[PDB]
Formats: C-alpha cells, sequence, structure tokens
C-alpha cells in the first residue's frame, strides 16, 4: 500500500519516513496513542506497563 | 527369503541400508552408448561428528563425537536420478527425487544438542574419468544443497516468524527494538554441503553397489538467531544402478 | 571458584555423566562414580545416617 | 540490516499479481481456465526470465496457449525466492481456508 | 428480513434467463445437500480440497460456467475439474458415478435442481460465511 | 482536546507543523496509553518508569 508516516510537533516535526520497517516501527506505536521518546537505561526498563498510584 | 513389512516392522532394519556379501568384488560395465539411472540410492549414517567451537583461533578445532537423541530415523533412501556419461568417460549422478533429507538432533559431552538437516538435496557427484567400469576402485564426489532446517512457515515460541508469526517481540510492547533485531526478523539459510561415496562392493551382475560416505555441511542456524556448527557425517551407502 | 570437584578429581573422579572429563576428553563412560554420582551417593548416605540418628 | 525477505516481496510486482516463479499454486483459481492443468504446468517448468517465455512450455496445446495469452496481464515474474519454494511451498504453503 | 421470492431468484443459464424456487424448493434443497454433499461442502468449503469453494464469484470463474442451475446440473451429472479439462466423476459424487456414490443413486433431476437452488441461494442469505469457513463463524 | 486546538489553529491559518507543535507535550503525554492506569500488573512493581523508561 506503499504508507509514509510524516510528523507534526515534537522532535521529529517536518521528518518524513518512507521505508517499511521504519513506518511499521512507528505505527506500532501508534496503536498507545502519541508517541515518546523514552530512556530505558537509567533505570534499566523493561519495556512492560506498570500501573500508576491511581491504580496501586 | 524375502521379508515382509510384518517381519521388519519395529526391528529398526527399516532404517538400515541393503548391504551386498562379501564376494560381490566385480565390476559393471558402462556403455557409453547407453542411458543410465540409479534406480534407489540408500545412505545410512553411522556416525555424526561436530566441529568444537574454539576460544584460541592459534588451535585447530576438531570433529569430536556425539549421541544420537532423535531414534532411528536417519537414514535417507528411495532417492533416483539420471546417471550420466560424460564425453571424459566419467560419470555423473544427478539427483531427481527421494527421502533426500532427514531432520536429526545429535548431543554433545556436556548436553549442547545440534539440530541438522542431514541431506543430499539436489546432490551432482561424479567419478574419476574414464570409468569404463564401476568397480571397488570407482569413486563420487559431489555437491548439495543445504536449505534453512525450519522452512518459512514455523512459528518461535513467542509466535514470531517469517512467512507468517509476529515481527517484534509482543511481551515487551515498548522494548528497544536494536537489540532484539537478530531474534525478531527471520532469515533462511541456504548453504552448500560436499559428499564422498567409497564404492567397497559390486554386484556385476545385478548392478547393485555399496560401500562407504563421508558428508559434510552446516548445522541448523535457527533462522538466523544463531551460527550453525560444521558437521560431518560418516555411514555406508547403497544404490542399484539400471539401464535407463 | 571450585571447591569440592578438585577433591573428587584428586582421587579419581574425573567425568560427567553428560560425557565431558575435567582433562576435556569427548564420549568417554566414567561408569557410575561420576561427579554426579558422588553427589548422589552423599545425599543418600545423608538421609540414611538421619534415619539412624533418629532410631538411636 | 536484517530483512524479512517475503515482506520486502510484496513491495515488488510479486504483491500485484501471479508470481510464475514464486506464488503459491493456489493463485491461479482467480482467473478462468489455469487451474489445475496449466497451472500444474507452469510450477513444474518454472522459473522464467520474462512472463512471454511460459508459453514456451514444451507440449502446450493451441488452446492452452490462447488462455494463457489472456492472462498474460496478470502474470509477473520476479527472482526466485528461497523462502517462498522451498518445502514444496509452491504446492502446498500451509494455508487452507 | 424474510426469505423473498426475490431471494429465490437464481439463474438458470448463462444467458441471462432466471428460475424463481419455491420456498419448498429450497427446503428441499437444504435438505438433500445436508444428505449428500455436506460431509464434504459444509457451509459452502470443500474439506478435501480448500482450495476450492461454493462462492457463487468461484463456480462463476469455473469452466463451464457452474454460477447457474444448468451449470451446477450438470456438475452433478458429469463433474470436471476447475479449468473443464477432466471428467472426475470417479473421485467426485454424480449420477455418473452413482454405483461408486450409492447416496447419488435415489437424487432425481428434480432433486438435483434443488440442491443446486440451494447453493446459489445460500450465499445470497450468508454472505461471506459461504465459502469462508472458520474465520467467518 | 488536542484535535479541537489543532483545528483551532488551522482555521486561524497556522500551516499544519505550526499548529501540532502548538500543543503543549503535557497534553500530548497524557494521551498515551503508557500512563493508563488498566495497563499494569499485579507483580509488575515499581515506578511507571520502570516499565516504558523515563520519558524524555
Ligand atoms: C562411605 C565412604 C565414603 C567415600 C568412599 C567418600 C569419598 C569421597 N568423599 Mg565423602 N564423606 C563420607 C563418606 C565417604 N566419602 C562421610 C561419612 C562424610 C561425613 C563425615 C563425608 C563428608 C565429605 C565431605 C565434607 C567431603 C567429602 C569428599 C569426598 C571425596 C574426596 C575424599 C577426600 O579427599 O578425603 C580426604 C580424607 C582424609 C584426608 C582423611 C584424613 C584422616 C585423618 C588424618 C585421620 C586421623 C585419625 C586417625 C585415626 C589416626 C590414626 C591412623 C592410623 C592409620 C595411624 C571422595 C569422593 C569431598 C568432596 O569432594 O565432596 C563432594 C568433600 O569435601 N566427603
Ligand atoms: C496502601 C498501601 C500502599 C500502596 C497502594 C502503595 C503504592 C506504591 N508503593 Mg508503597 N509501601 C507501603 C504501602 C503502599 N504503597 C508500605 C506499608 C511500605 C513499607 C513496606 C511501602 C514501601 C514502598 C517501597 C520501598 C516502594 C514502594 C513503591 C510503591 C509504588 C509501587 C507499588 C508496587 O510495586 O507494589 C507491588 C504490589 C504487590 C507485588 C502486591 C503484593 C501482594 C501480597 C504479596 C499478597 C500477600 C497474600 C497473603 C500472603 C495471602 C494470605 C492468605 C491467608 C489468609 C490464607 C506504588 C505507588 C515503590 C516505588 O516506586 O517508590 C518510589 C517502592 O520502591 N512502597
Ligand atoms: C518484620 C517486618 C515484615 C517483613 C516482611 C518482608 C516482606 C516479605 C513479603 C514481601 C511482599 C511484597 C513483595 C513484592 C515483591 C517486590 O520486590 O516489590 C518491590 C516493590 C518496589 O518495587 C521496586 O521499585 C524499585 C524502584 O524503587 C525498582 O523499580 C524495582 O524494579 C521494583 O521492583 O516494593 C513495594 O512496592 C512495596 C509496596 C507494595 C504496596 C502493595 C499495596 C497493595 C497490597 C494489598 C495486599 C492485600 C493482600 C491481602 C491478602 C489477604
Ligand atoms: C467429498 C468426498 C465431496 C463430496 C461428498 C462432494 N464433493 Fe463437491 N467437491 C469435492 C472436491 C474434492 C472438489 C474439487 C474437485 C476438483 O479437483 O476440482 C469439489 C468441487 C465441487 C464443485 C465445483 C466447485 C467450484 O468452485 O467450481 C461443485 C459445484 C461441487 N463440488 C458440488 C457438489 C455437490 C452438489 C455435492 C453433493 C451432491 C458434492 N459436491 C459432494 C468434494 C466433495
Ligand atoms: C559397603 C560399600 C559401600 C559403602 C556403604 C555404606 C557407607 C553404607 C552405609 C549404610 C548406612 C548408613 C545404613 C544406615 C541405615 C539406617 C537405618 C536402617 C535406619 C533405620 C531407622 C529407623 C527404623 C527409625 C525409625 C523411627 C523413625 C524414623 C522416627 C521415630 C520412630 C523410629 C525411631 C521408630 C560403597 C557405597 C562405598 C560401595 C562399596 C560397598
Ligand atoms: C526507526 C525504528 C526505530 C525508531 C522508532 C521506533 C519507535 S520509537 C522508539 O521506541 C522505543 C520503545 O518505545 C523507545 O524506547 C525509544 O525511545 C523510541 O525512540
Ligand atoms: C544425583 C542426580 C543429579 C542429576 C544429574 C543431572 C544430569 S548431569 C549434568 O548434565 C548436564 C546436561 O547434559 C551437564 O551440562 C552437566 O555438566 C551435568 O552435570
Ligand atoms: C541408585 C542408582 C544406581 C544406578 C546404577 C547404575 C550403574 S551403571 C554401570 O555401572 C558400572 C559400575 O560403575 C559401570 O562400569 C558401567 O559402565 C555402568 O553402565
Ligand atoms: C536416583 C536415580 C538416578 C539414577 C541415575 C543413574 C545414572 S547411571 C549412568 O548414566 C550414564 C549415562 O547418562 C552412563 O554413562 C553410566 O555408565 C551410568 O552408570
Ligand atoms: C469407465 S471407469 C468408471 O468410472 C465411473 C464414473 O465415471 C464409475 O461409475 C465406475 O465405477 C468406474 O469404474
Ligand atoms: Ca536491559
Ligand atoms: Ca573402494
Amino acid at each position: 500500500q506503499g504508507v509514509t508516516v510524516s510528523f507534526y510537533g515534537g522532535e521529529l516535526n517536518g521528518q518524513t519516513f518512507t521505508d517499511p520497517p521504519t513506518v511499521k516501527s512507528y505505527a506500532r506505536k501508534a496503536i498507545f496513542g502519541e508517541i515518546f521518546e523514552f530512556d530505558t537505561e537509567t533505570l534499566n526498563s523493561d519495556g512492560i506497563f506498570r500501573t500508576s498510584p491511581r491504580g496501586w | 527369503q524375502t521379508l515382509t513389512y510384518d517381519d521388519i516392522v519395529g526391528t529398526g532394519l527399516a532404517n538400515k541400508c541393503p548391504t551386498l556379501d562379501d564376494t560381490a568384488r566385480g565390476a559393471y560395465p558402462i556403455d557409453s552408448s547407453q542411458t543410465y539411472r540409479i534406480a534407489r540410492l540408500c545412505l545410512q549414517p553411522t556416525t555424526f561428528l561436530v566441529k568444537e567451537e574454539p576460544k584460541n583461533k592459534r588451535q585447530e578445532a576438531e570433529f569430536v563425537p556425539t549421541k544420537l537423541v532423535t531414534r532411528e530415523t536417519t537414514s535417507l533412501d528411495q532417492i533416483q536420478g539420471e546417471l550420466k556419461v560424460n564425453s571424459d568417460g566419467s560419470l555423473t549422478f544427478v539427483e531427481e527425487d527421494g527421502i533426500d533429507f532427514q531432520p536429526v538432533t545429535v548431543q554433545m559431552a556436556g548436553g549442547e544438542r545440534i539440530p541438522l538437516l542431514f541431506t543430499v538435496k539436489n546432490l551432482v557427484a561424479s567419478t574419476q574419468p574414464n570409468v569404463t567400469s564401476i568397480t571397488t576402485s570407482t569413486d563420487f564426489k559431489g555437491e548439495f544443497n543445504v536449505p534453512s532446517y525450519r522452512t518459512a512457515n514455523f512459528l518461535d515460541p513467542k509466535g514470531r516468524g517469517l512467512a507468517s508469526g509476529y515481527d517484534s517481540a509482543i511481551a515487551l510492547p515498548q522494548a528497544k527494538e536494536e537489540e532484539l533485531a537478530r531474534a525478531n526478523v527471520k532469515r533462511f539459510s541456504l548453504t552448500k554441503g560436499q559428499i564422498s561415496l567409497n564404492v567397497a562392493k559390486v554386484d556385476g551382475r545385478t548392478g547393485e553397489i555399496a560401500g562407504t560416505f563421508e558428508s559434510e555441511q552446516l548445522s541448523d542456524d535457527d533462522m538466523g538467531a544463531h551460527e550453525p556448527h560444521e558437521v560431518k557425517i560418516q555411514g555406508v551407502f547403497y544404490a542399484s544402478i539400471e539401464p535407463a | 571458584g571450585m571447591f569440592v570437584l578438585p577433591f573428587m578429581a584428586r582421587l579419581g573422579v574425573t567425568g560427567s555423566w553428560s560425557g565431558w572429563s575435567i582433562t576435556g576428553e569427548t564420549g568417554i563412560d566414567p561408569g557410575f562414580w561420576s561427579f554426579e554420582g558422588v553427589a548422589l551417593a552423599h545425599i543418600v548416605l545423608s538421609g540414611l545416617l538421619f534415619l539412624a540418628a533418629c532410631w538411636h | 540490516e536484517l530483512v524479512n525477505v517475503v515482506d520486502e516481496k510484496l513491495g515488488t510486482a510479486y504483491g500485484e499479481k501471479i508470481d510464475l516463479n514464486n506464488t503459491n499454486i493456489a493463485a491461479f483459481i482467480q482467473y478462468r481456465g489455469l487451474y489445475p492443468t496449466l497451472a500444474k504446468l507452469i510450477v513444474k517448468n518454472a522459473p522464467y526470465e520474462s512472463v512471454e517465455d511460459v508459453l514456451n512450455i514444451p507440449g502446450l496445446t493451441e488452446r492452452q496457449k490462447q488462455i494463457l495469452r489472456e492472462n498474460l496481464e496478470h502474470f509477473t515474474v520476479t527472482e526466485v525466492e528461497t523462502a517462498l519454494v522451498e518445502g514444496g511451498d509452491r504446492y502446498n504453503n500451509g494455508l487452507y481456508k | 428480513a424474510e426469505l423473498t421470492p426475490e431471494v429465490l431468484t437464481v439463474p438458470l443459464n448463462s444467458e441471462g434467463k432466471t428460475i424463481t424456487l419455491t420456498e419448498k424448493q429450497y427446503l428441499e434443497g437444504k435438505r438433500l445437500f445436508q444428505y449428500a454433499c455436506a460431509s464434504c461442502h459444509v457451509g459452502g468449503i470443500t474439506k478435501t480440497n480448500p482450495s476450492l469453494d461454493l462462492r457463487t464469484e468461484t463456480l462463476a470463474l469455473a469452466t463451464p460456467p457452474r454460477d447457474n442451475i444448468e451449470g451446477l446440473v450438470d456438475y452433478m451429472k458429469n463433474p470436471t475439474t476447475y479449468d473443464g479439462e477432466q471428467e472426475i466423476a470417479e473421485v467426485h459424487p454424480s449420477l455418473r458415478s452413482a454405483d461408486i456414490f450409492p447416496k447419488m443413486r435415489n437424487l432425481t433431476e428434480k432433486d438435483l435442481v434443488a440442491i443446486a437452488g440451494h447453493i446459489l441461494v445460500e450465499p445470497k442469505i450468508l454472505g461471506d460465511k459461504w465459502g469462508g469457513g472458520k474465520v467467518y463463524y | 482536546e488536542i484535535n479541537r486546538r489543532v483545528q483551532a489553529s488551522l482555521a486561524s491559518g497556522a500551516t499544519l507543523e505550526e499548529a501540532w507543535s502548538a500543543i503543549p507535550e503535557k497534553l500530548a503525554f497524557y494521551d498515551y496509553i503508557g500512563n493508563n492506569p488498566a495497563k499494569g500488573g499485579l507483580f509488575r512493581t515499581g515506578p511507571m518508569n520502570k516499565g516504558d523508561g523515563i520519558a524524555q
């Protein structure tokens, strides 16, 4: 289907990606809503969702 | 004196190639004007050797013995193909079809299991020139194809595959992908193997030959997830040669 | 950091049921008196001595 | 860079037409007259350097050639992909309904 | 929604003639299809060859065309491969092979018309379920 | 609310990049499922940052 992704605002503002692996990677994050860059190194984060103090 | 399925079933003989008597030391004449085929090629492995992976490059690694754990399911059989007479008098066997692969798992000292696709798929094997008769001095040497041990639909335990399956580690929804690329992106191996067939017995009247073989090929690479091992397979073979 | 392995090797126990030896050989058969067989024998002895202690 | 070669092939003509060098044989049911007689001959005599080479299959009847000519617009050829043609997958690729 | 005369109106031949089945014909067609055919064709698929289904669009691209009463009735007498090239009565139930498929022995011409009408009406009711397999259950 | 603000920016003549760049990062961050308290696990312990990471 020749799917592309363009970003508006944020870090990636003004950029467009067309290679299927990259476009697919952003589509996978879009099921979570808005897309963010995370530091996963400082805490050795494992990539699995946890609840907030509201939940606990 | 001819055995039935009920004579054979459960004995292990079904995984064994036919043998020839010690009196079978004859010669099978080749008519350069006649066309020939191998009506049945059988390869019965007796030893699987795996080359160790040494830490020292100055050290020459050796092939070490292994324990077969997948039982009497290892032989290649009912293989057929053209036996060409070349202009220089050499013969070339061109494999056409048959039960020409077996998945095999052998186990190294310490427990490491080595799966491989023991095979002669697409074998092309040739003798020396000027083979006017097949004798106990005739040898066949050739190459074959070794496709991926798993084919393209195979799904790993987290549901990932090449022609099917997930393309990511779905249990880690927000992990960084780069470190998982080798496990996430399945790749299909296709390499070459080499084999030698040493004729040891010939029944000139029936066109049957038997002997020993040695073949070398790579083991399973788990669809690109890790490096394969080098394997050397030794065993006995049988072939029936017919005018075609 | 091996502490009891050298004491088994000192008196002739050099192989594993899994096929290796501490001298680096492959496909050796140590019989029952592998490192594992020694360990098993000591566990069984322990249990028998425990039961004897109860009786006495 | 690591690439899934099947996903990659979906971005070529393979994802748009019947690839005479790669596509599983059930795809020939899409068009009148191709399955199973021509479909078997096409897969057996693959691969082809161009779509028109399918007309050179030895033994084709004149009616078979006409049918192929009417369907060349639905065919393509790409490089043989090992992952699609091993395992007998052109004859049975593990998909039923 | 109702099983109307319009739903029960299906192509009789390849030349644009239609035939309007009665409700009793529709019920007879369902019964006869279950009796003789559903062991392999339940829900419009084909268990012993899932590549070929009973969808109207599939039947239309068969040779000769099978998306009408005459085509389906002929198929039950003298079935062919999808390209019309081979006669397969020896491995597919038909009147021609009623000797080896005994359930065909008592099917009358009237019965074959009902079975054909069932195959054509059922996708008009069930849509993608007909020939869809388990995905659409 | 994000879409409402973007549409109001476009209607006032902003470009697409300008409209999305006007969205506060804090507002976009609420529109992400990793902050949904119904995405955790009973034994996935600790701060949300331990899962998807520290948002940057
Ligand atoms: C039943 C027979 C038996 C056998 C064949 C073994 C065999 C073994 N034991 Mg086990 N063990 C046993 C019973 C046995 N054990 C019992 C009953 C216990 C509980 C006390 C143990 C507790 C034990 C431990 C904690 C360890 C072993 C270990 C071992 C291995 C090394 C042995 C060694 O180096 O000893 C060395 C023995 C000596 C140096 C003997 C010293 C004797 C002193 C000097 C005698 C002095 C008094 C004497 C009366 C003086 C007069 C003598 C006279 C002749 C003049 C070897 C496989 C080692 C191992 O590898 O574990 C996996 C180890 O760490 N064993
Ligand atoms: C109302 C109680 C409560 C709540 C809602 C919170 C909430 C929170 N705590 Mg706090 N905390 C509390 C009390 C609480 N705490 C108490 C009393 C202490 C002193 C121990 C602490 C000490 C503490 C530390 C040191 C930390 C937190 C952290 C956190 C955060 C992560 C929580 C987590 O991972 O739990 C996980 C919850 C579980 C795994 C559930 C345990 C369920 C038990 C084991 C069931 C037992 C069953 C029982 C045996 C069955 C018996 C049956 C029998 C009758 C037959 C979260 C905001 C973490 C944080 O992020 O800090 C910034 C952190 O590091 N808390
Ligand atoms: C299994 C034992 C079957 C029974 C019972 C019936 N059919 Fe069948 N059907 C079967 C196969 C294996 C095939 C494909 C044959 C081939 O090689 O082409 C078919 C095909 C049909 C078709 C053609 C479908 C198409 O898309 O062109 C029709 C119209 C059909 N079958 C009808 C039919 C009827 C009416 C049956 C009962 C009287 C019946 N079939 C029985 C397998 C089997
Ligand atoms: C010879 C030999 C050897 C050695 C051996 C040994 C060392 C042995 C020991 C043994 C032992 C060491 C034994 C013991 C036993 C014990 C017992 C037999 C016990 C019993 C008990 C009881 C009976 C008890 C009971 C009770 C209880 C439990 C509780 C309470 C009550 C009562 C008390 C009743 C070896 C191997 C080297 C080899 C070679 C040979
Ligand atoms: C081009 C593909 C790789 C970059 C885009 C992938 C999604 S974005 C990517 O996702 C990770 C998991 O959320 C984060 O840890 C990381 O910060 C973020 O850059
Ligand atoms: C008392 C019985 C103890 C149980 C013995 C477990 C098998 S023995 C075990 O096998 C592993 C796999 O082959 C080896 O890697 C390891 O070196 C060996 O100790
Ligand atoms: C309580 C567990 C008993 C298990 C007994 C296994 C014996 S096994 C047997 O043992 C002999 C003596 O070592 C060896 O020589 C021989 O090679 C070995 O096969
Ligand atoms: C308590 C039950 C545990 C019994 C385990 C008996 C292992 S017995 C042991 O096994 C080896 C093969 O693995 C052989 O090499 C060796 O000869 C044999 O004695
Ligand atoms: Ca990590
Ligand atoms: Ca020889």
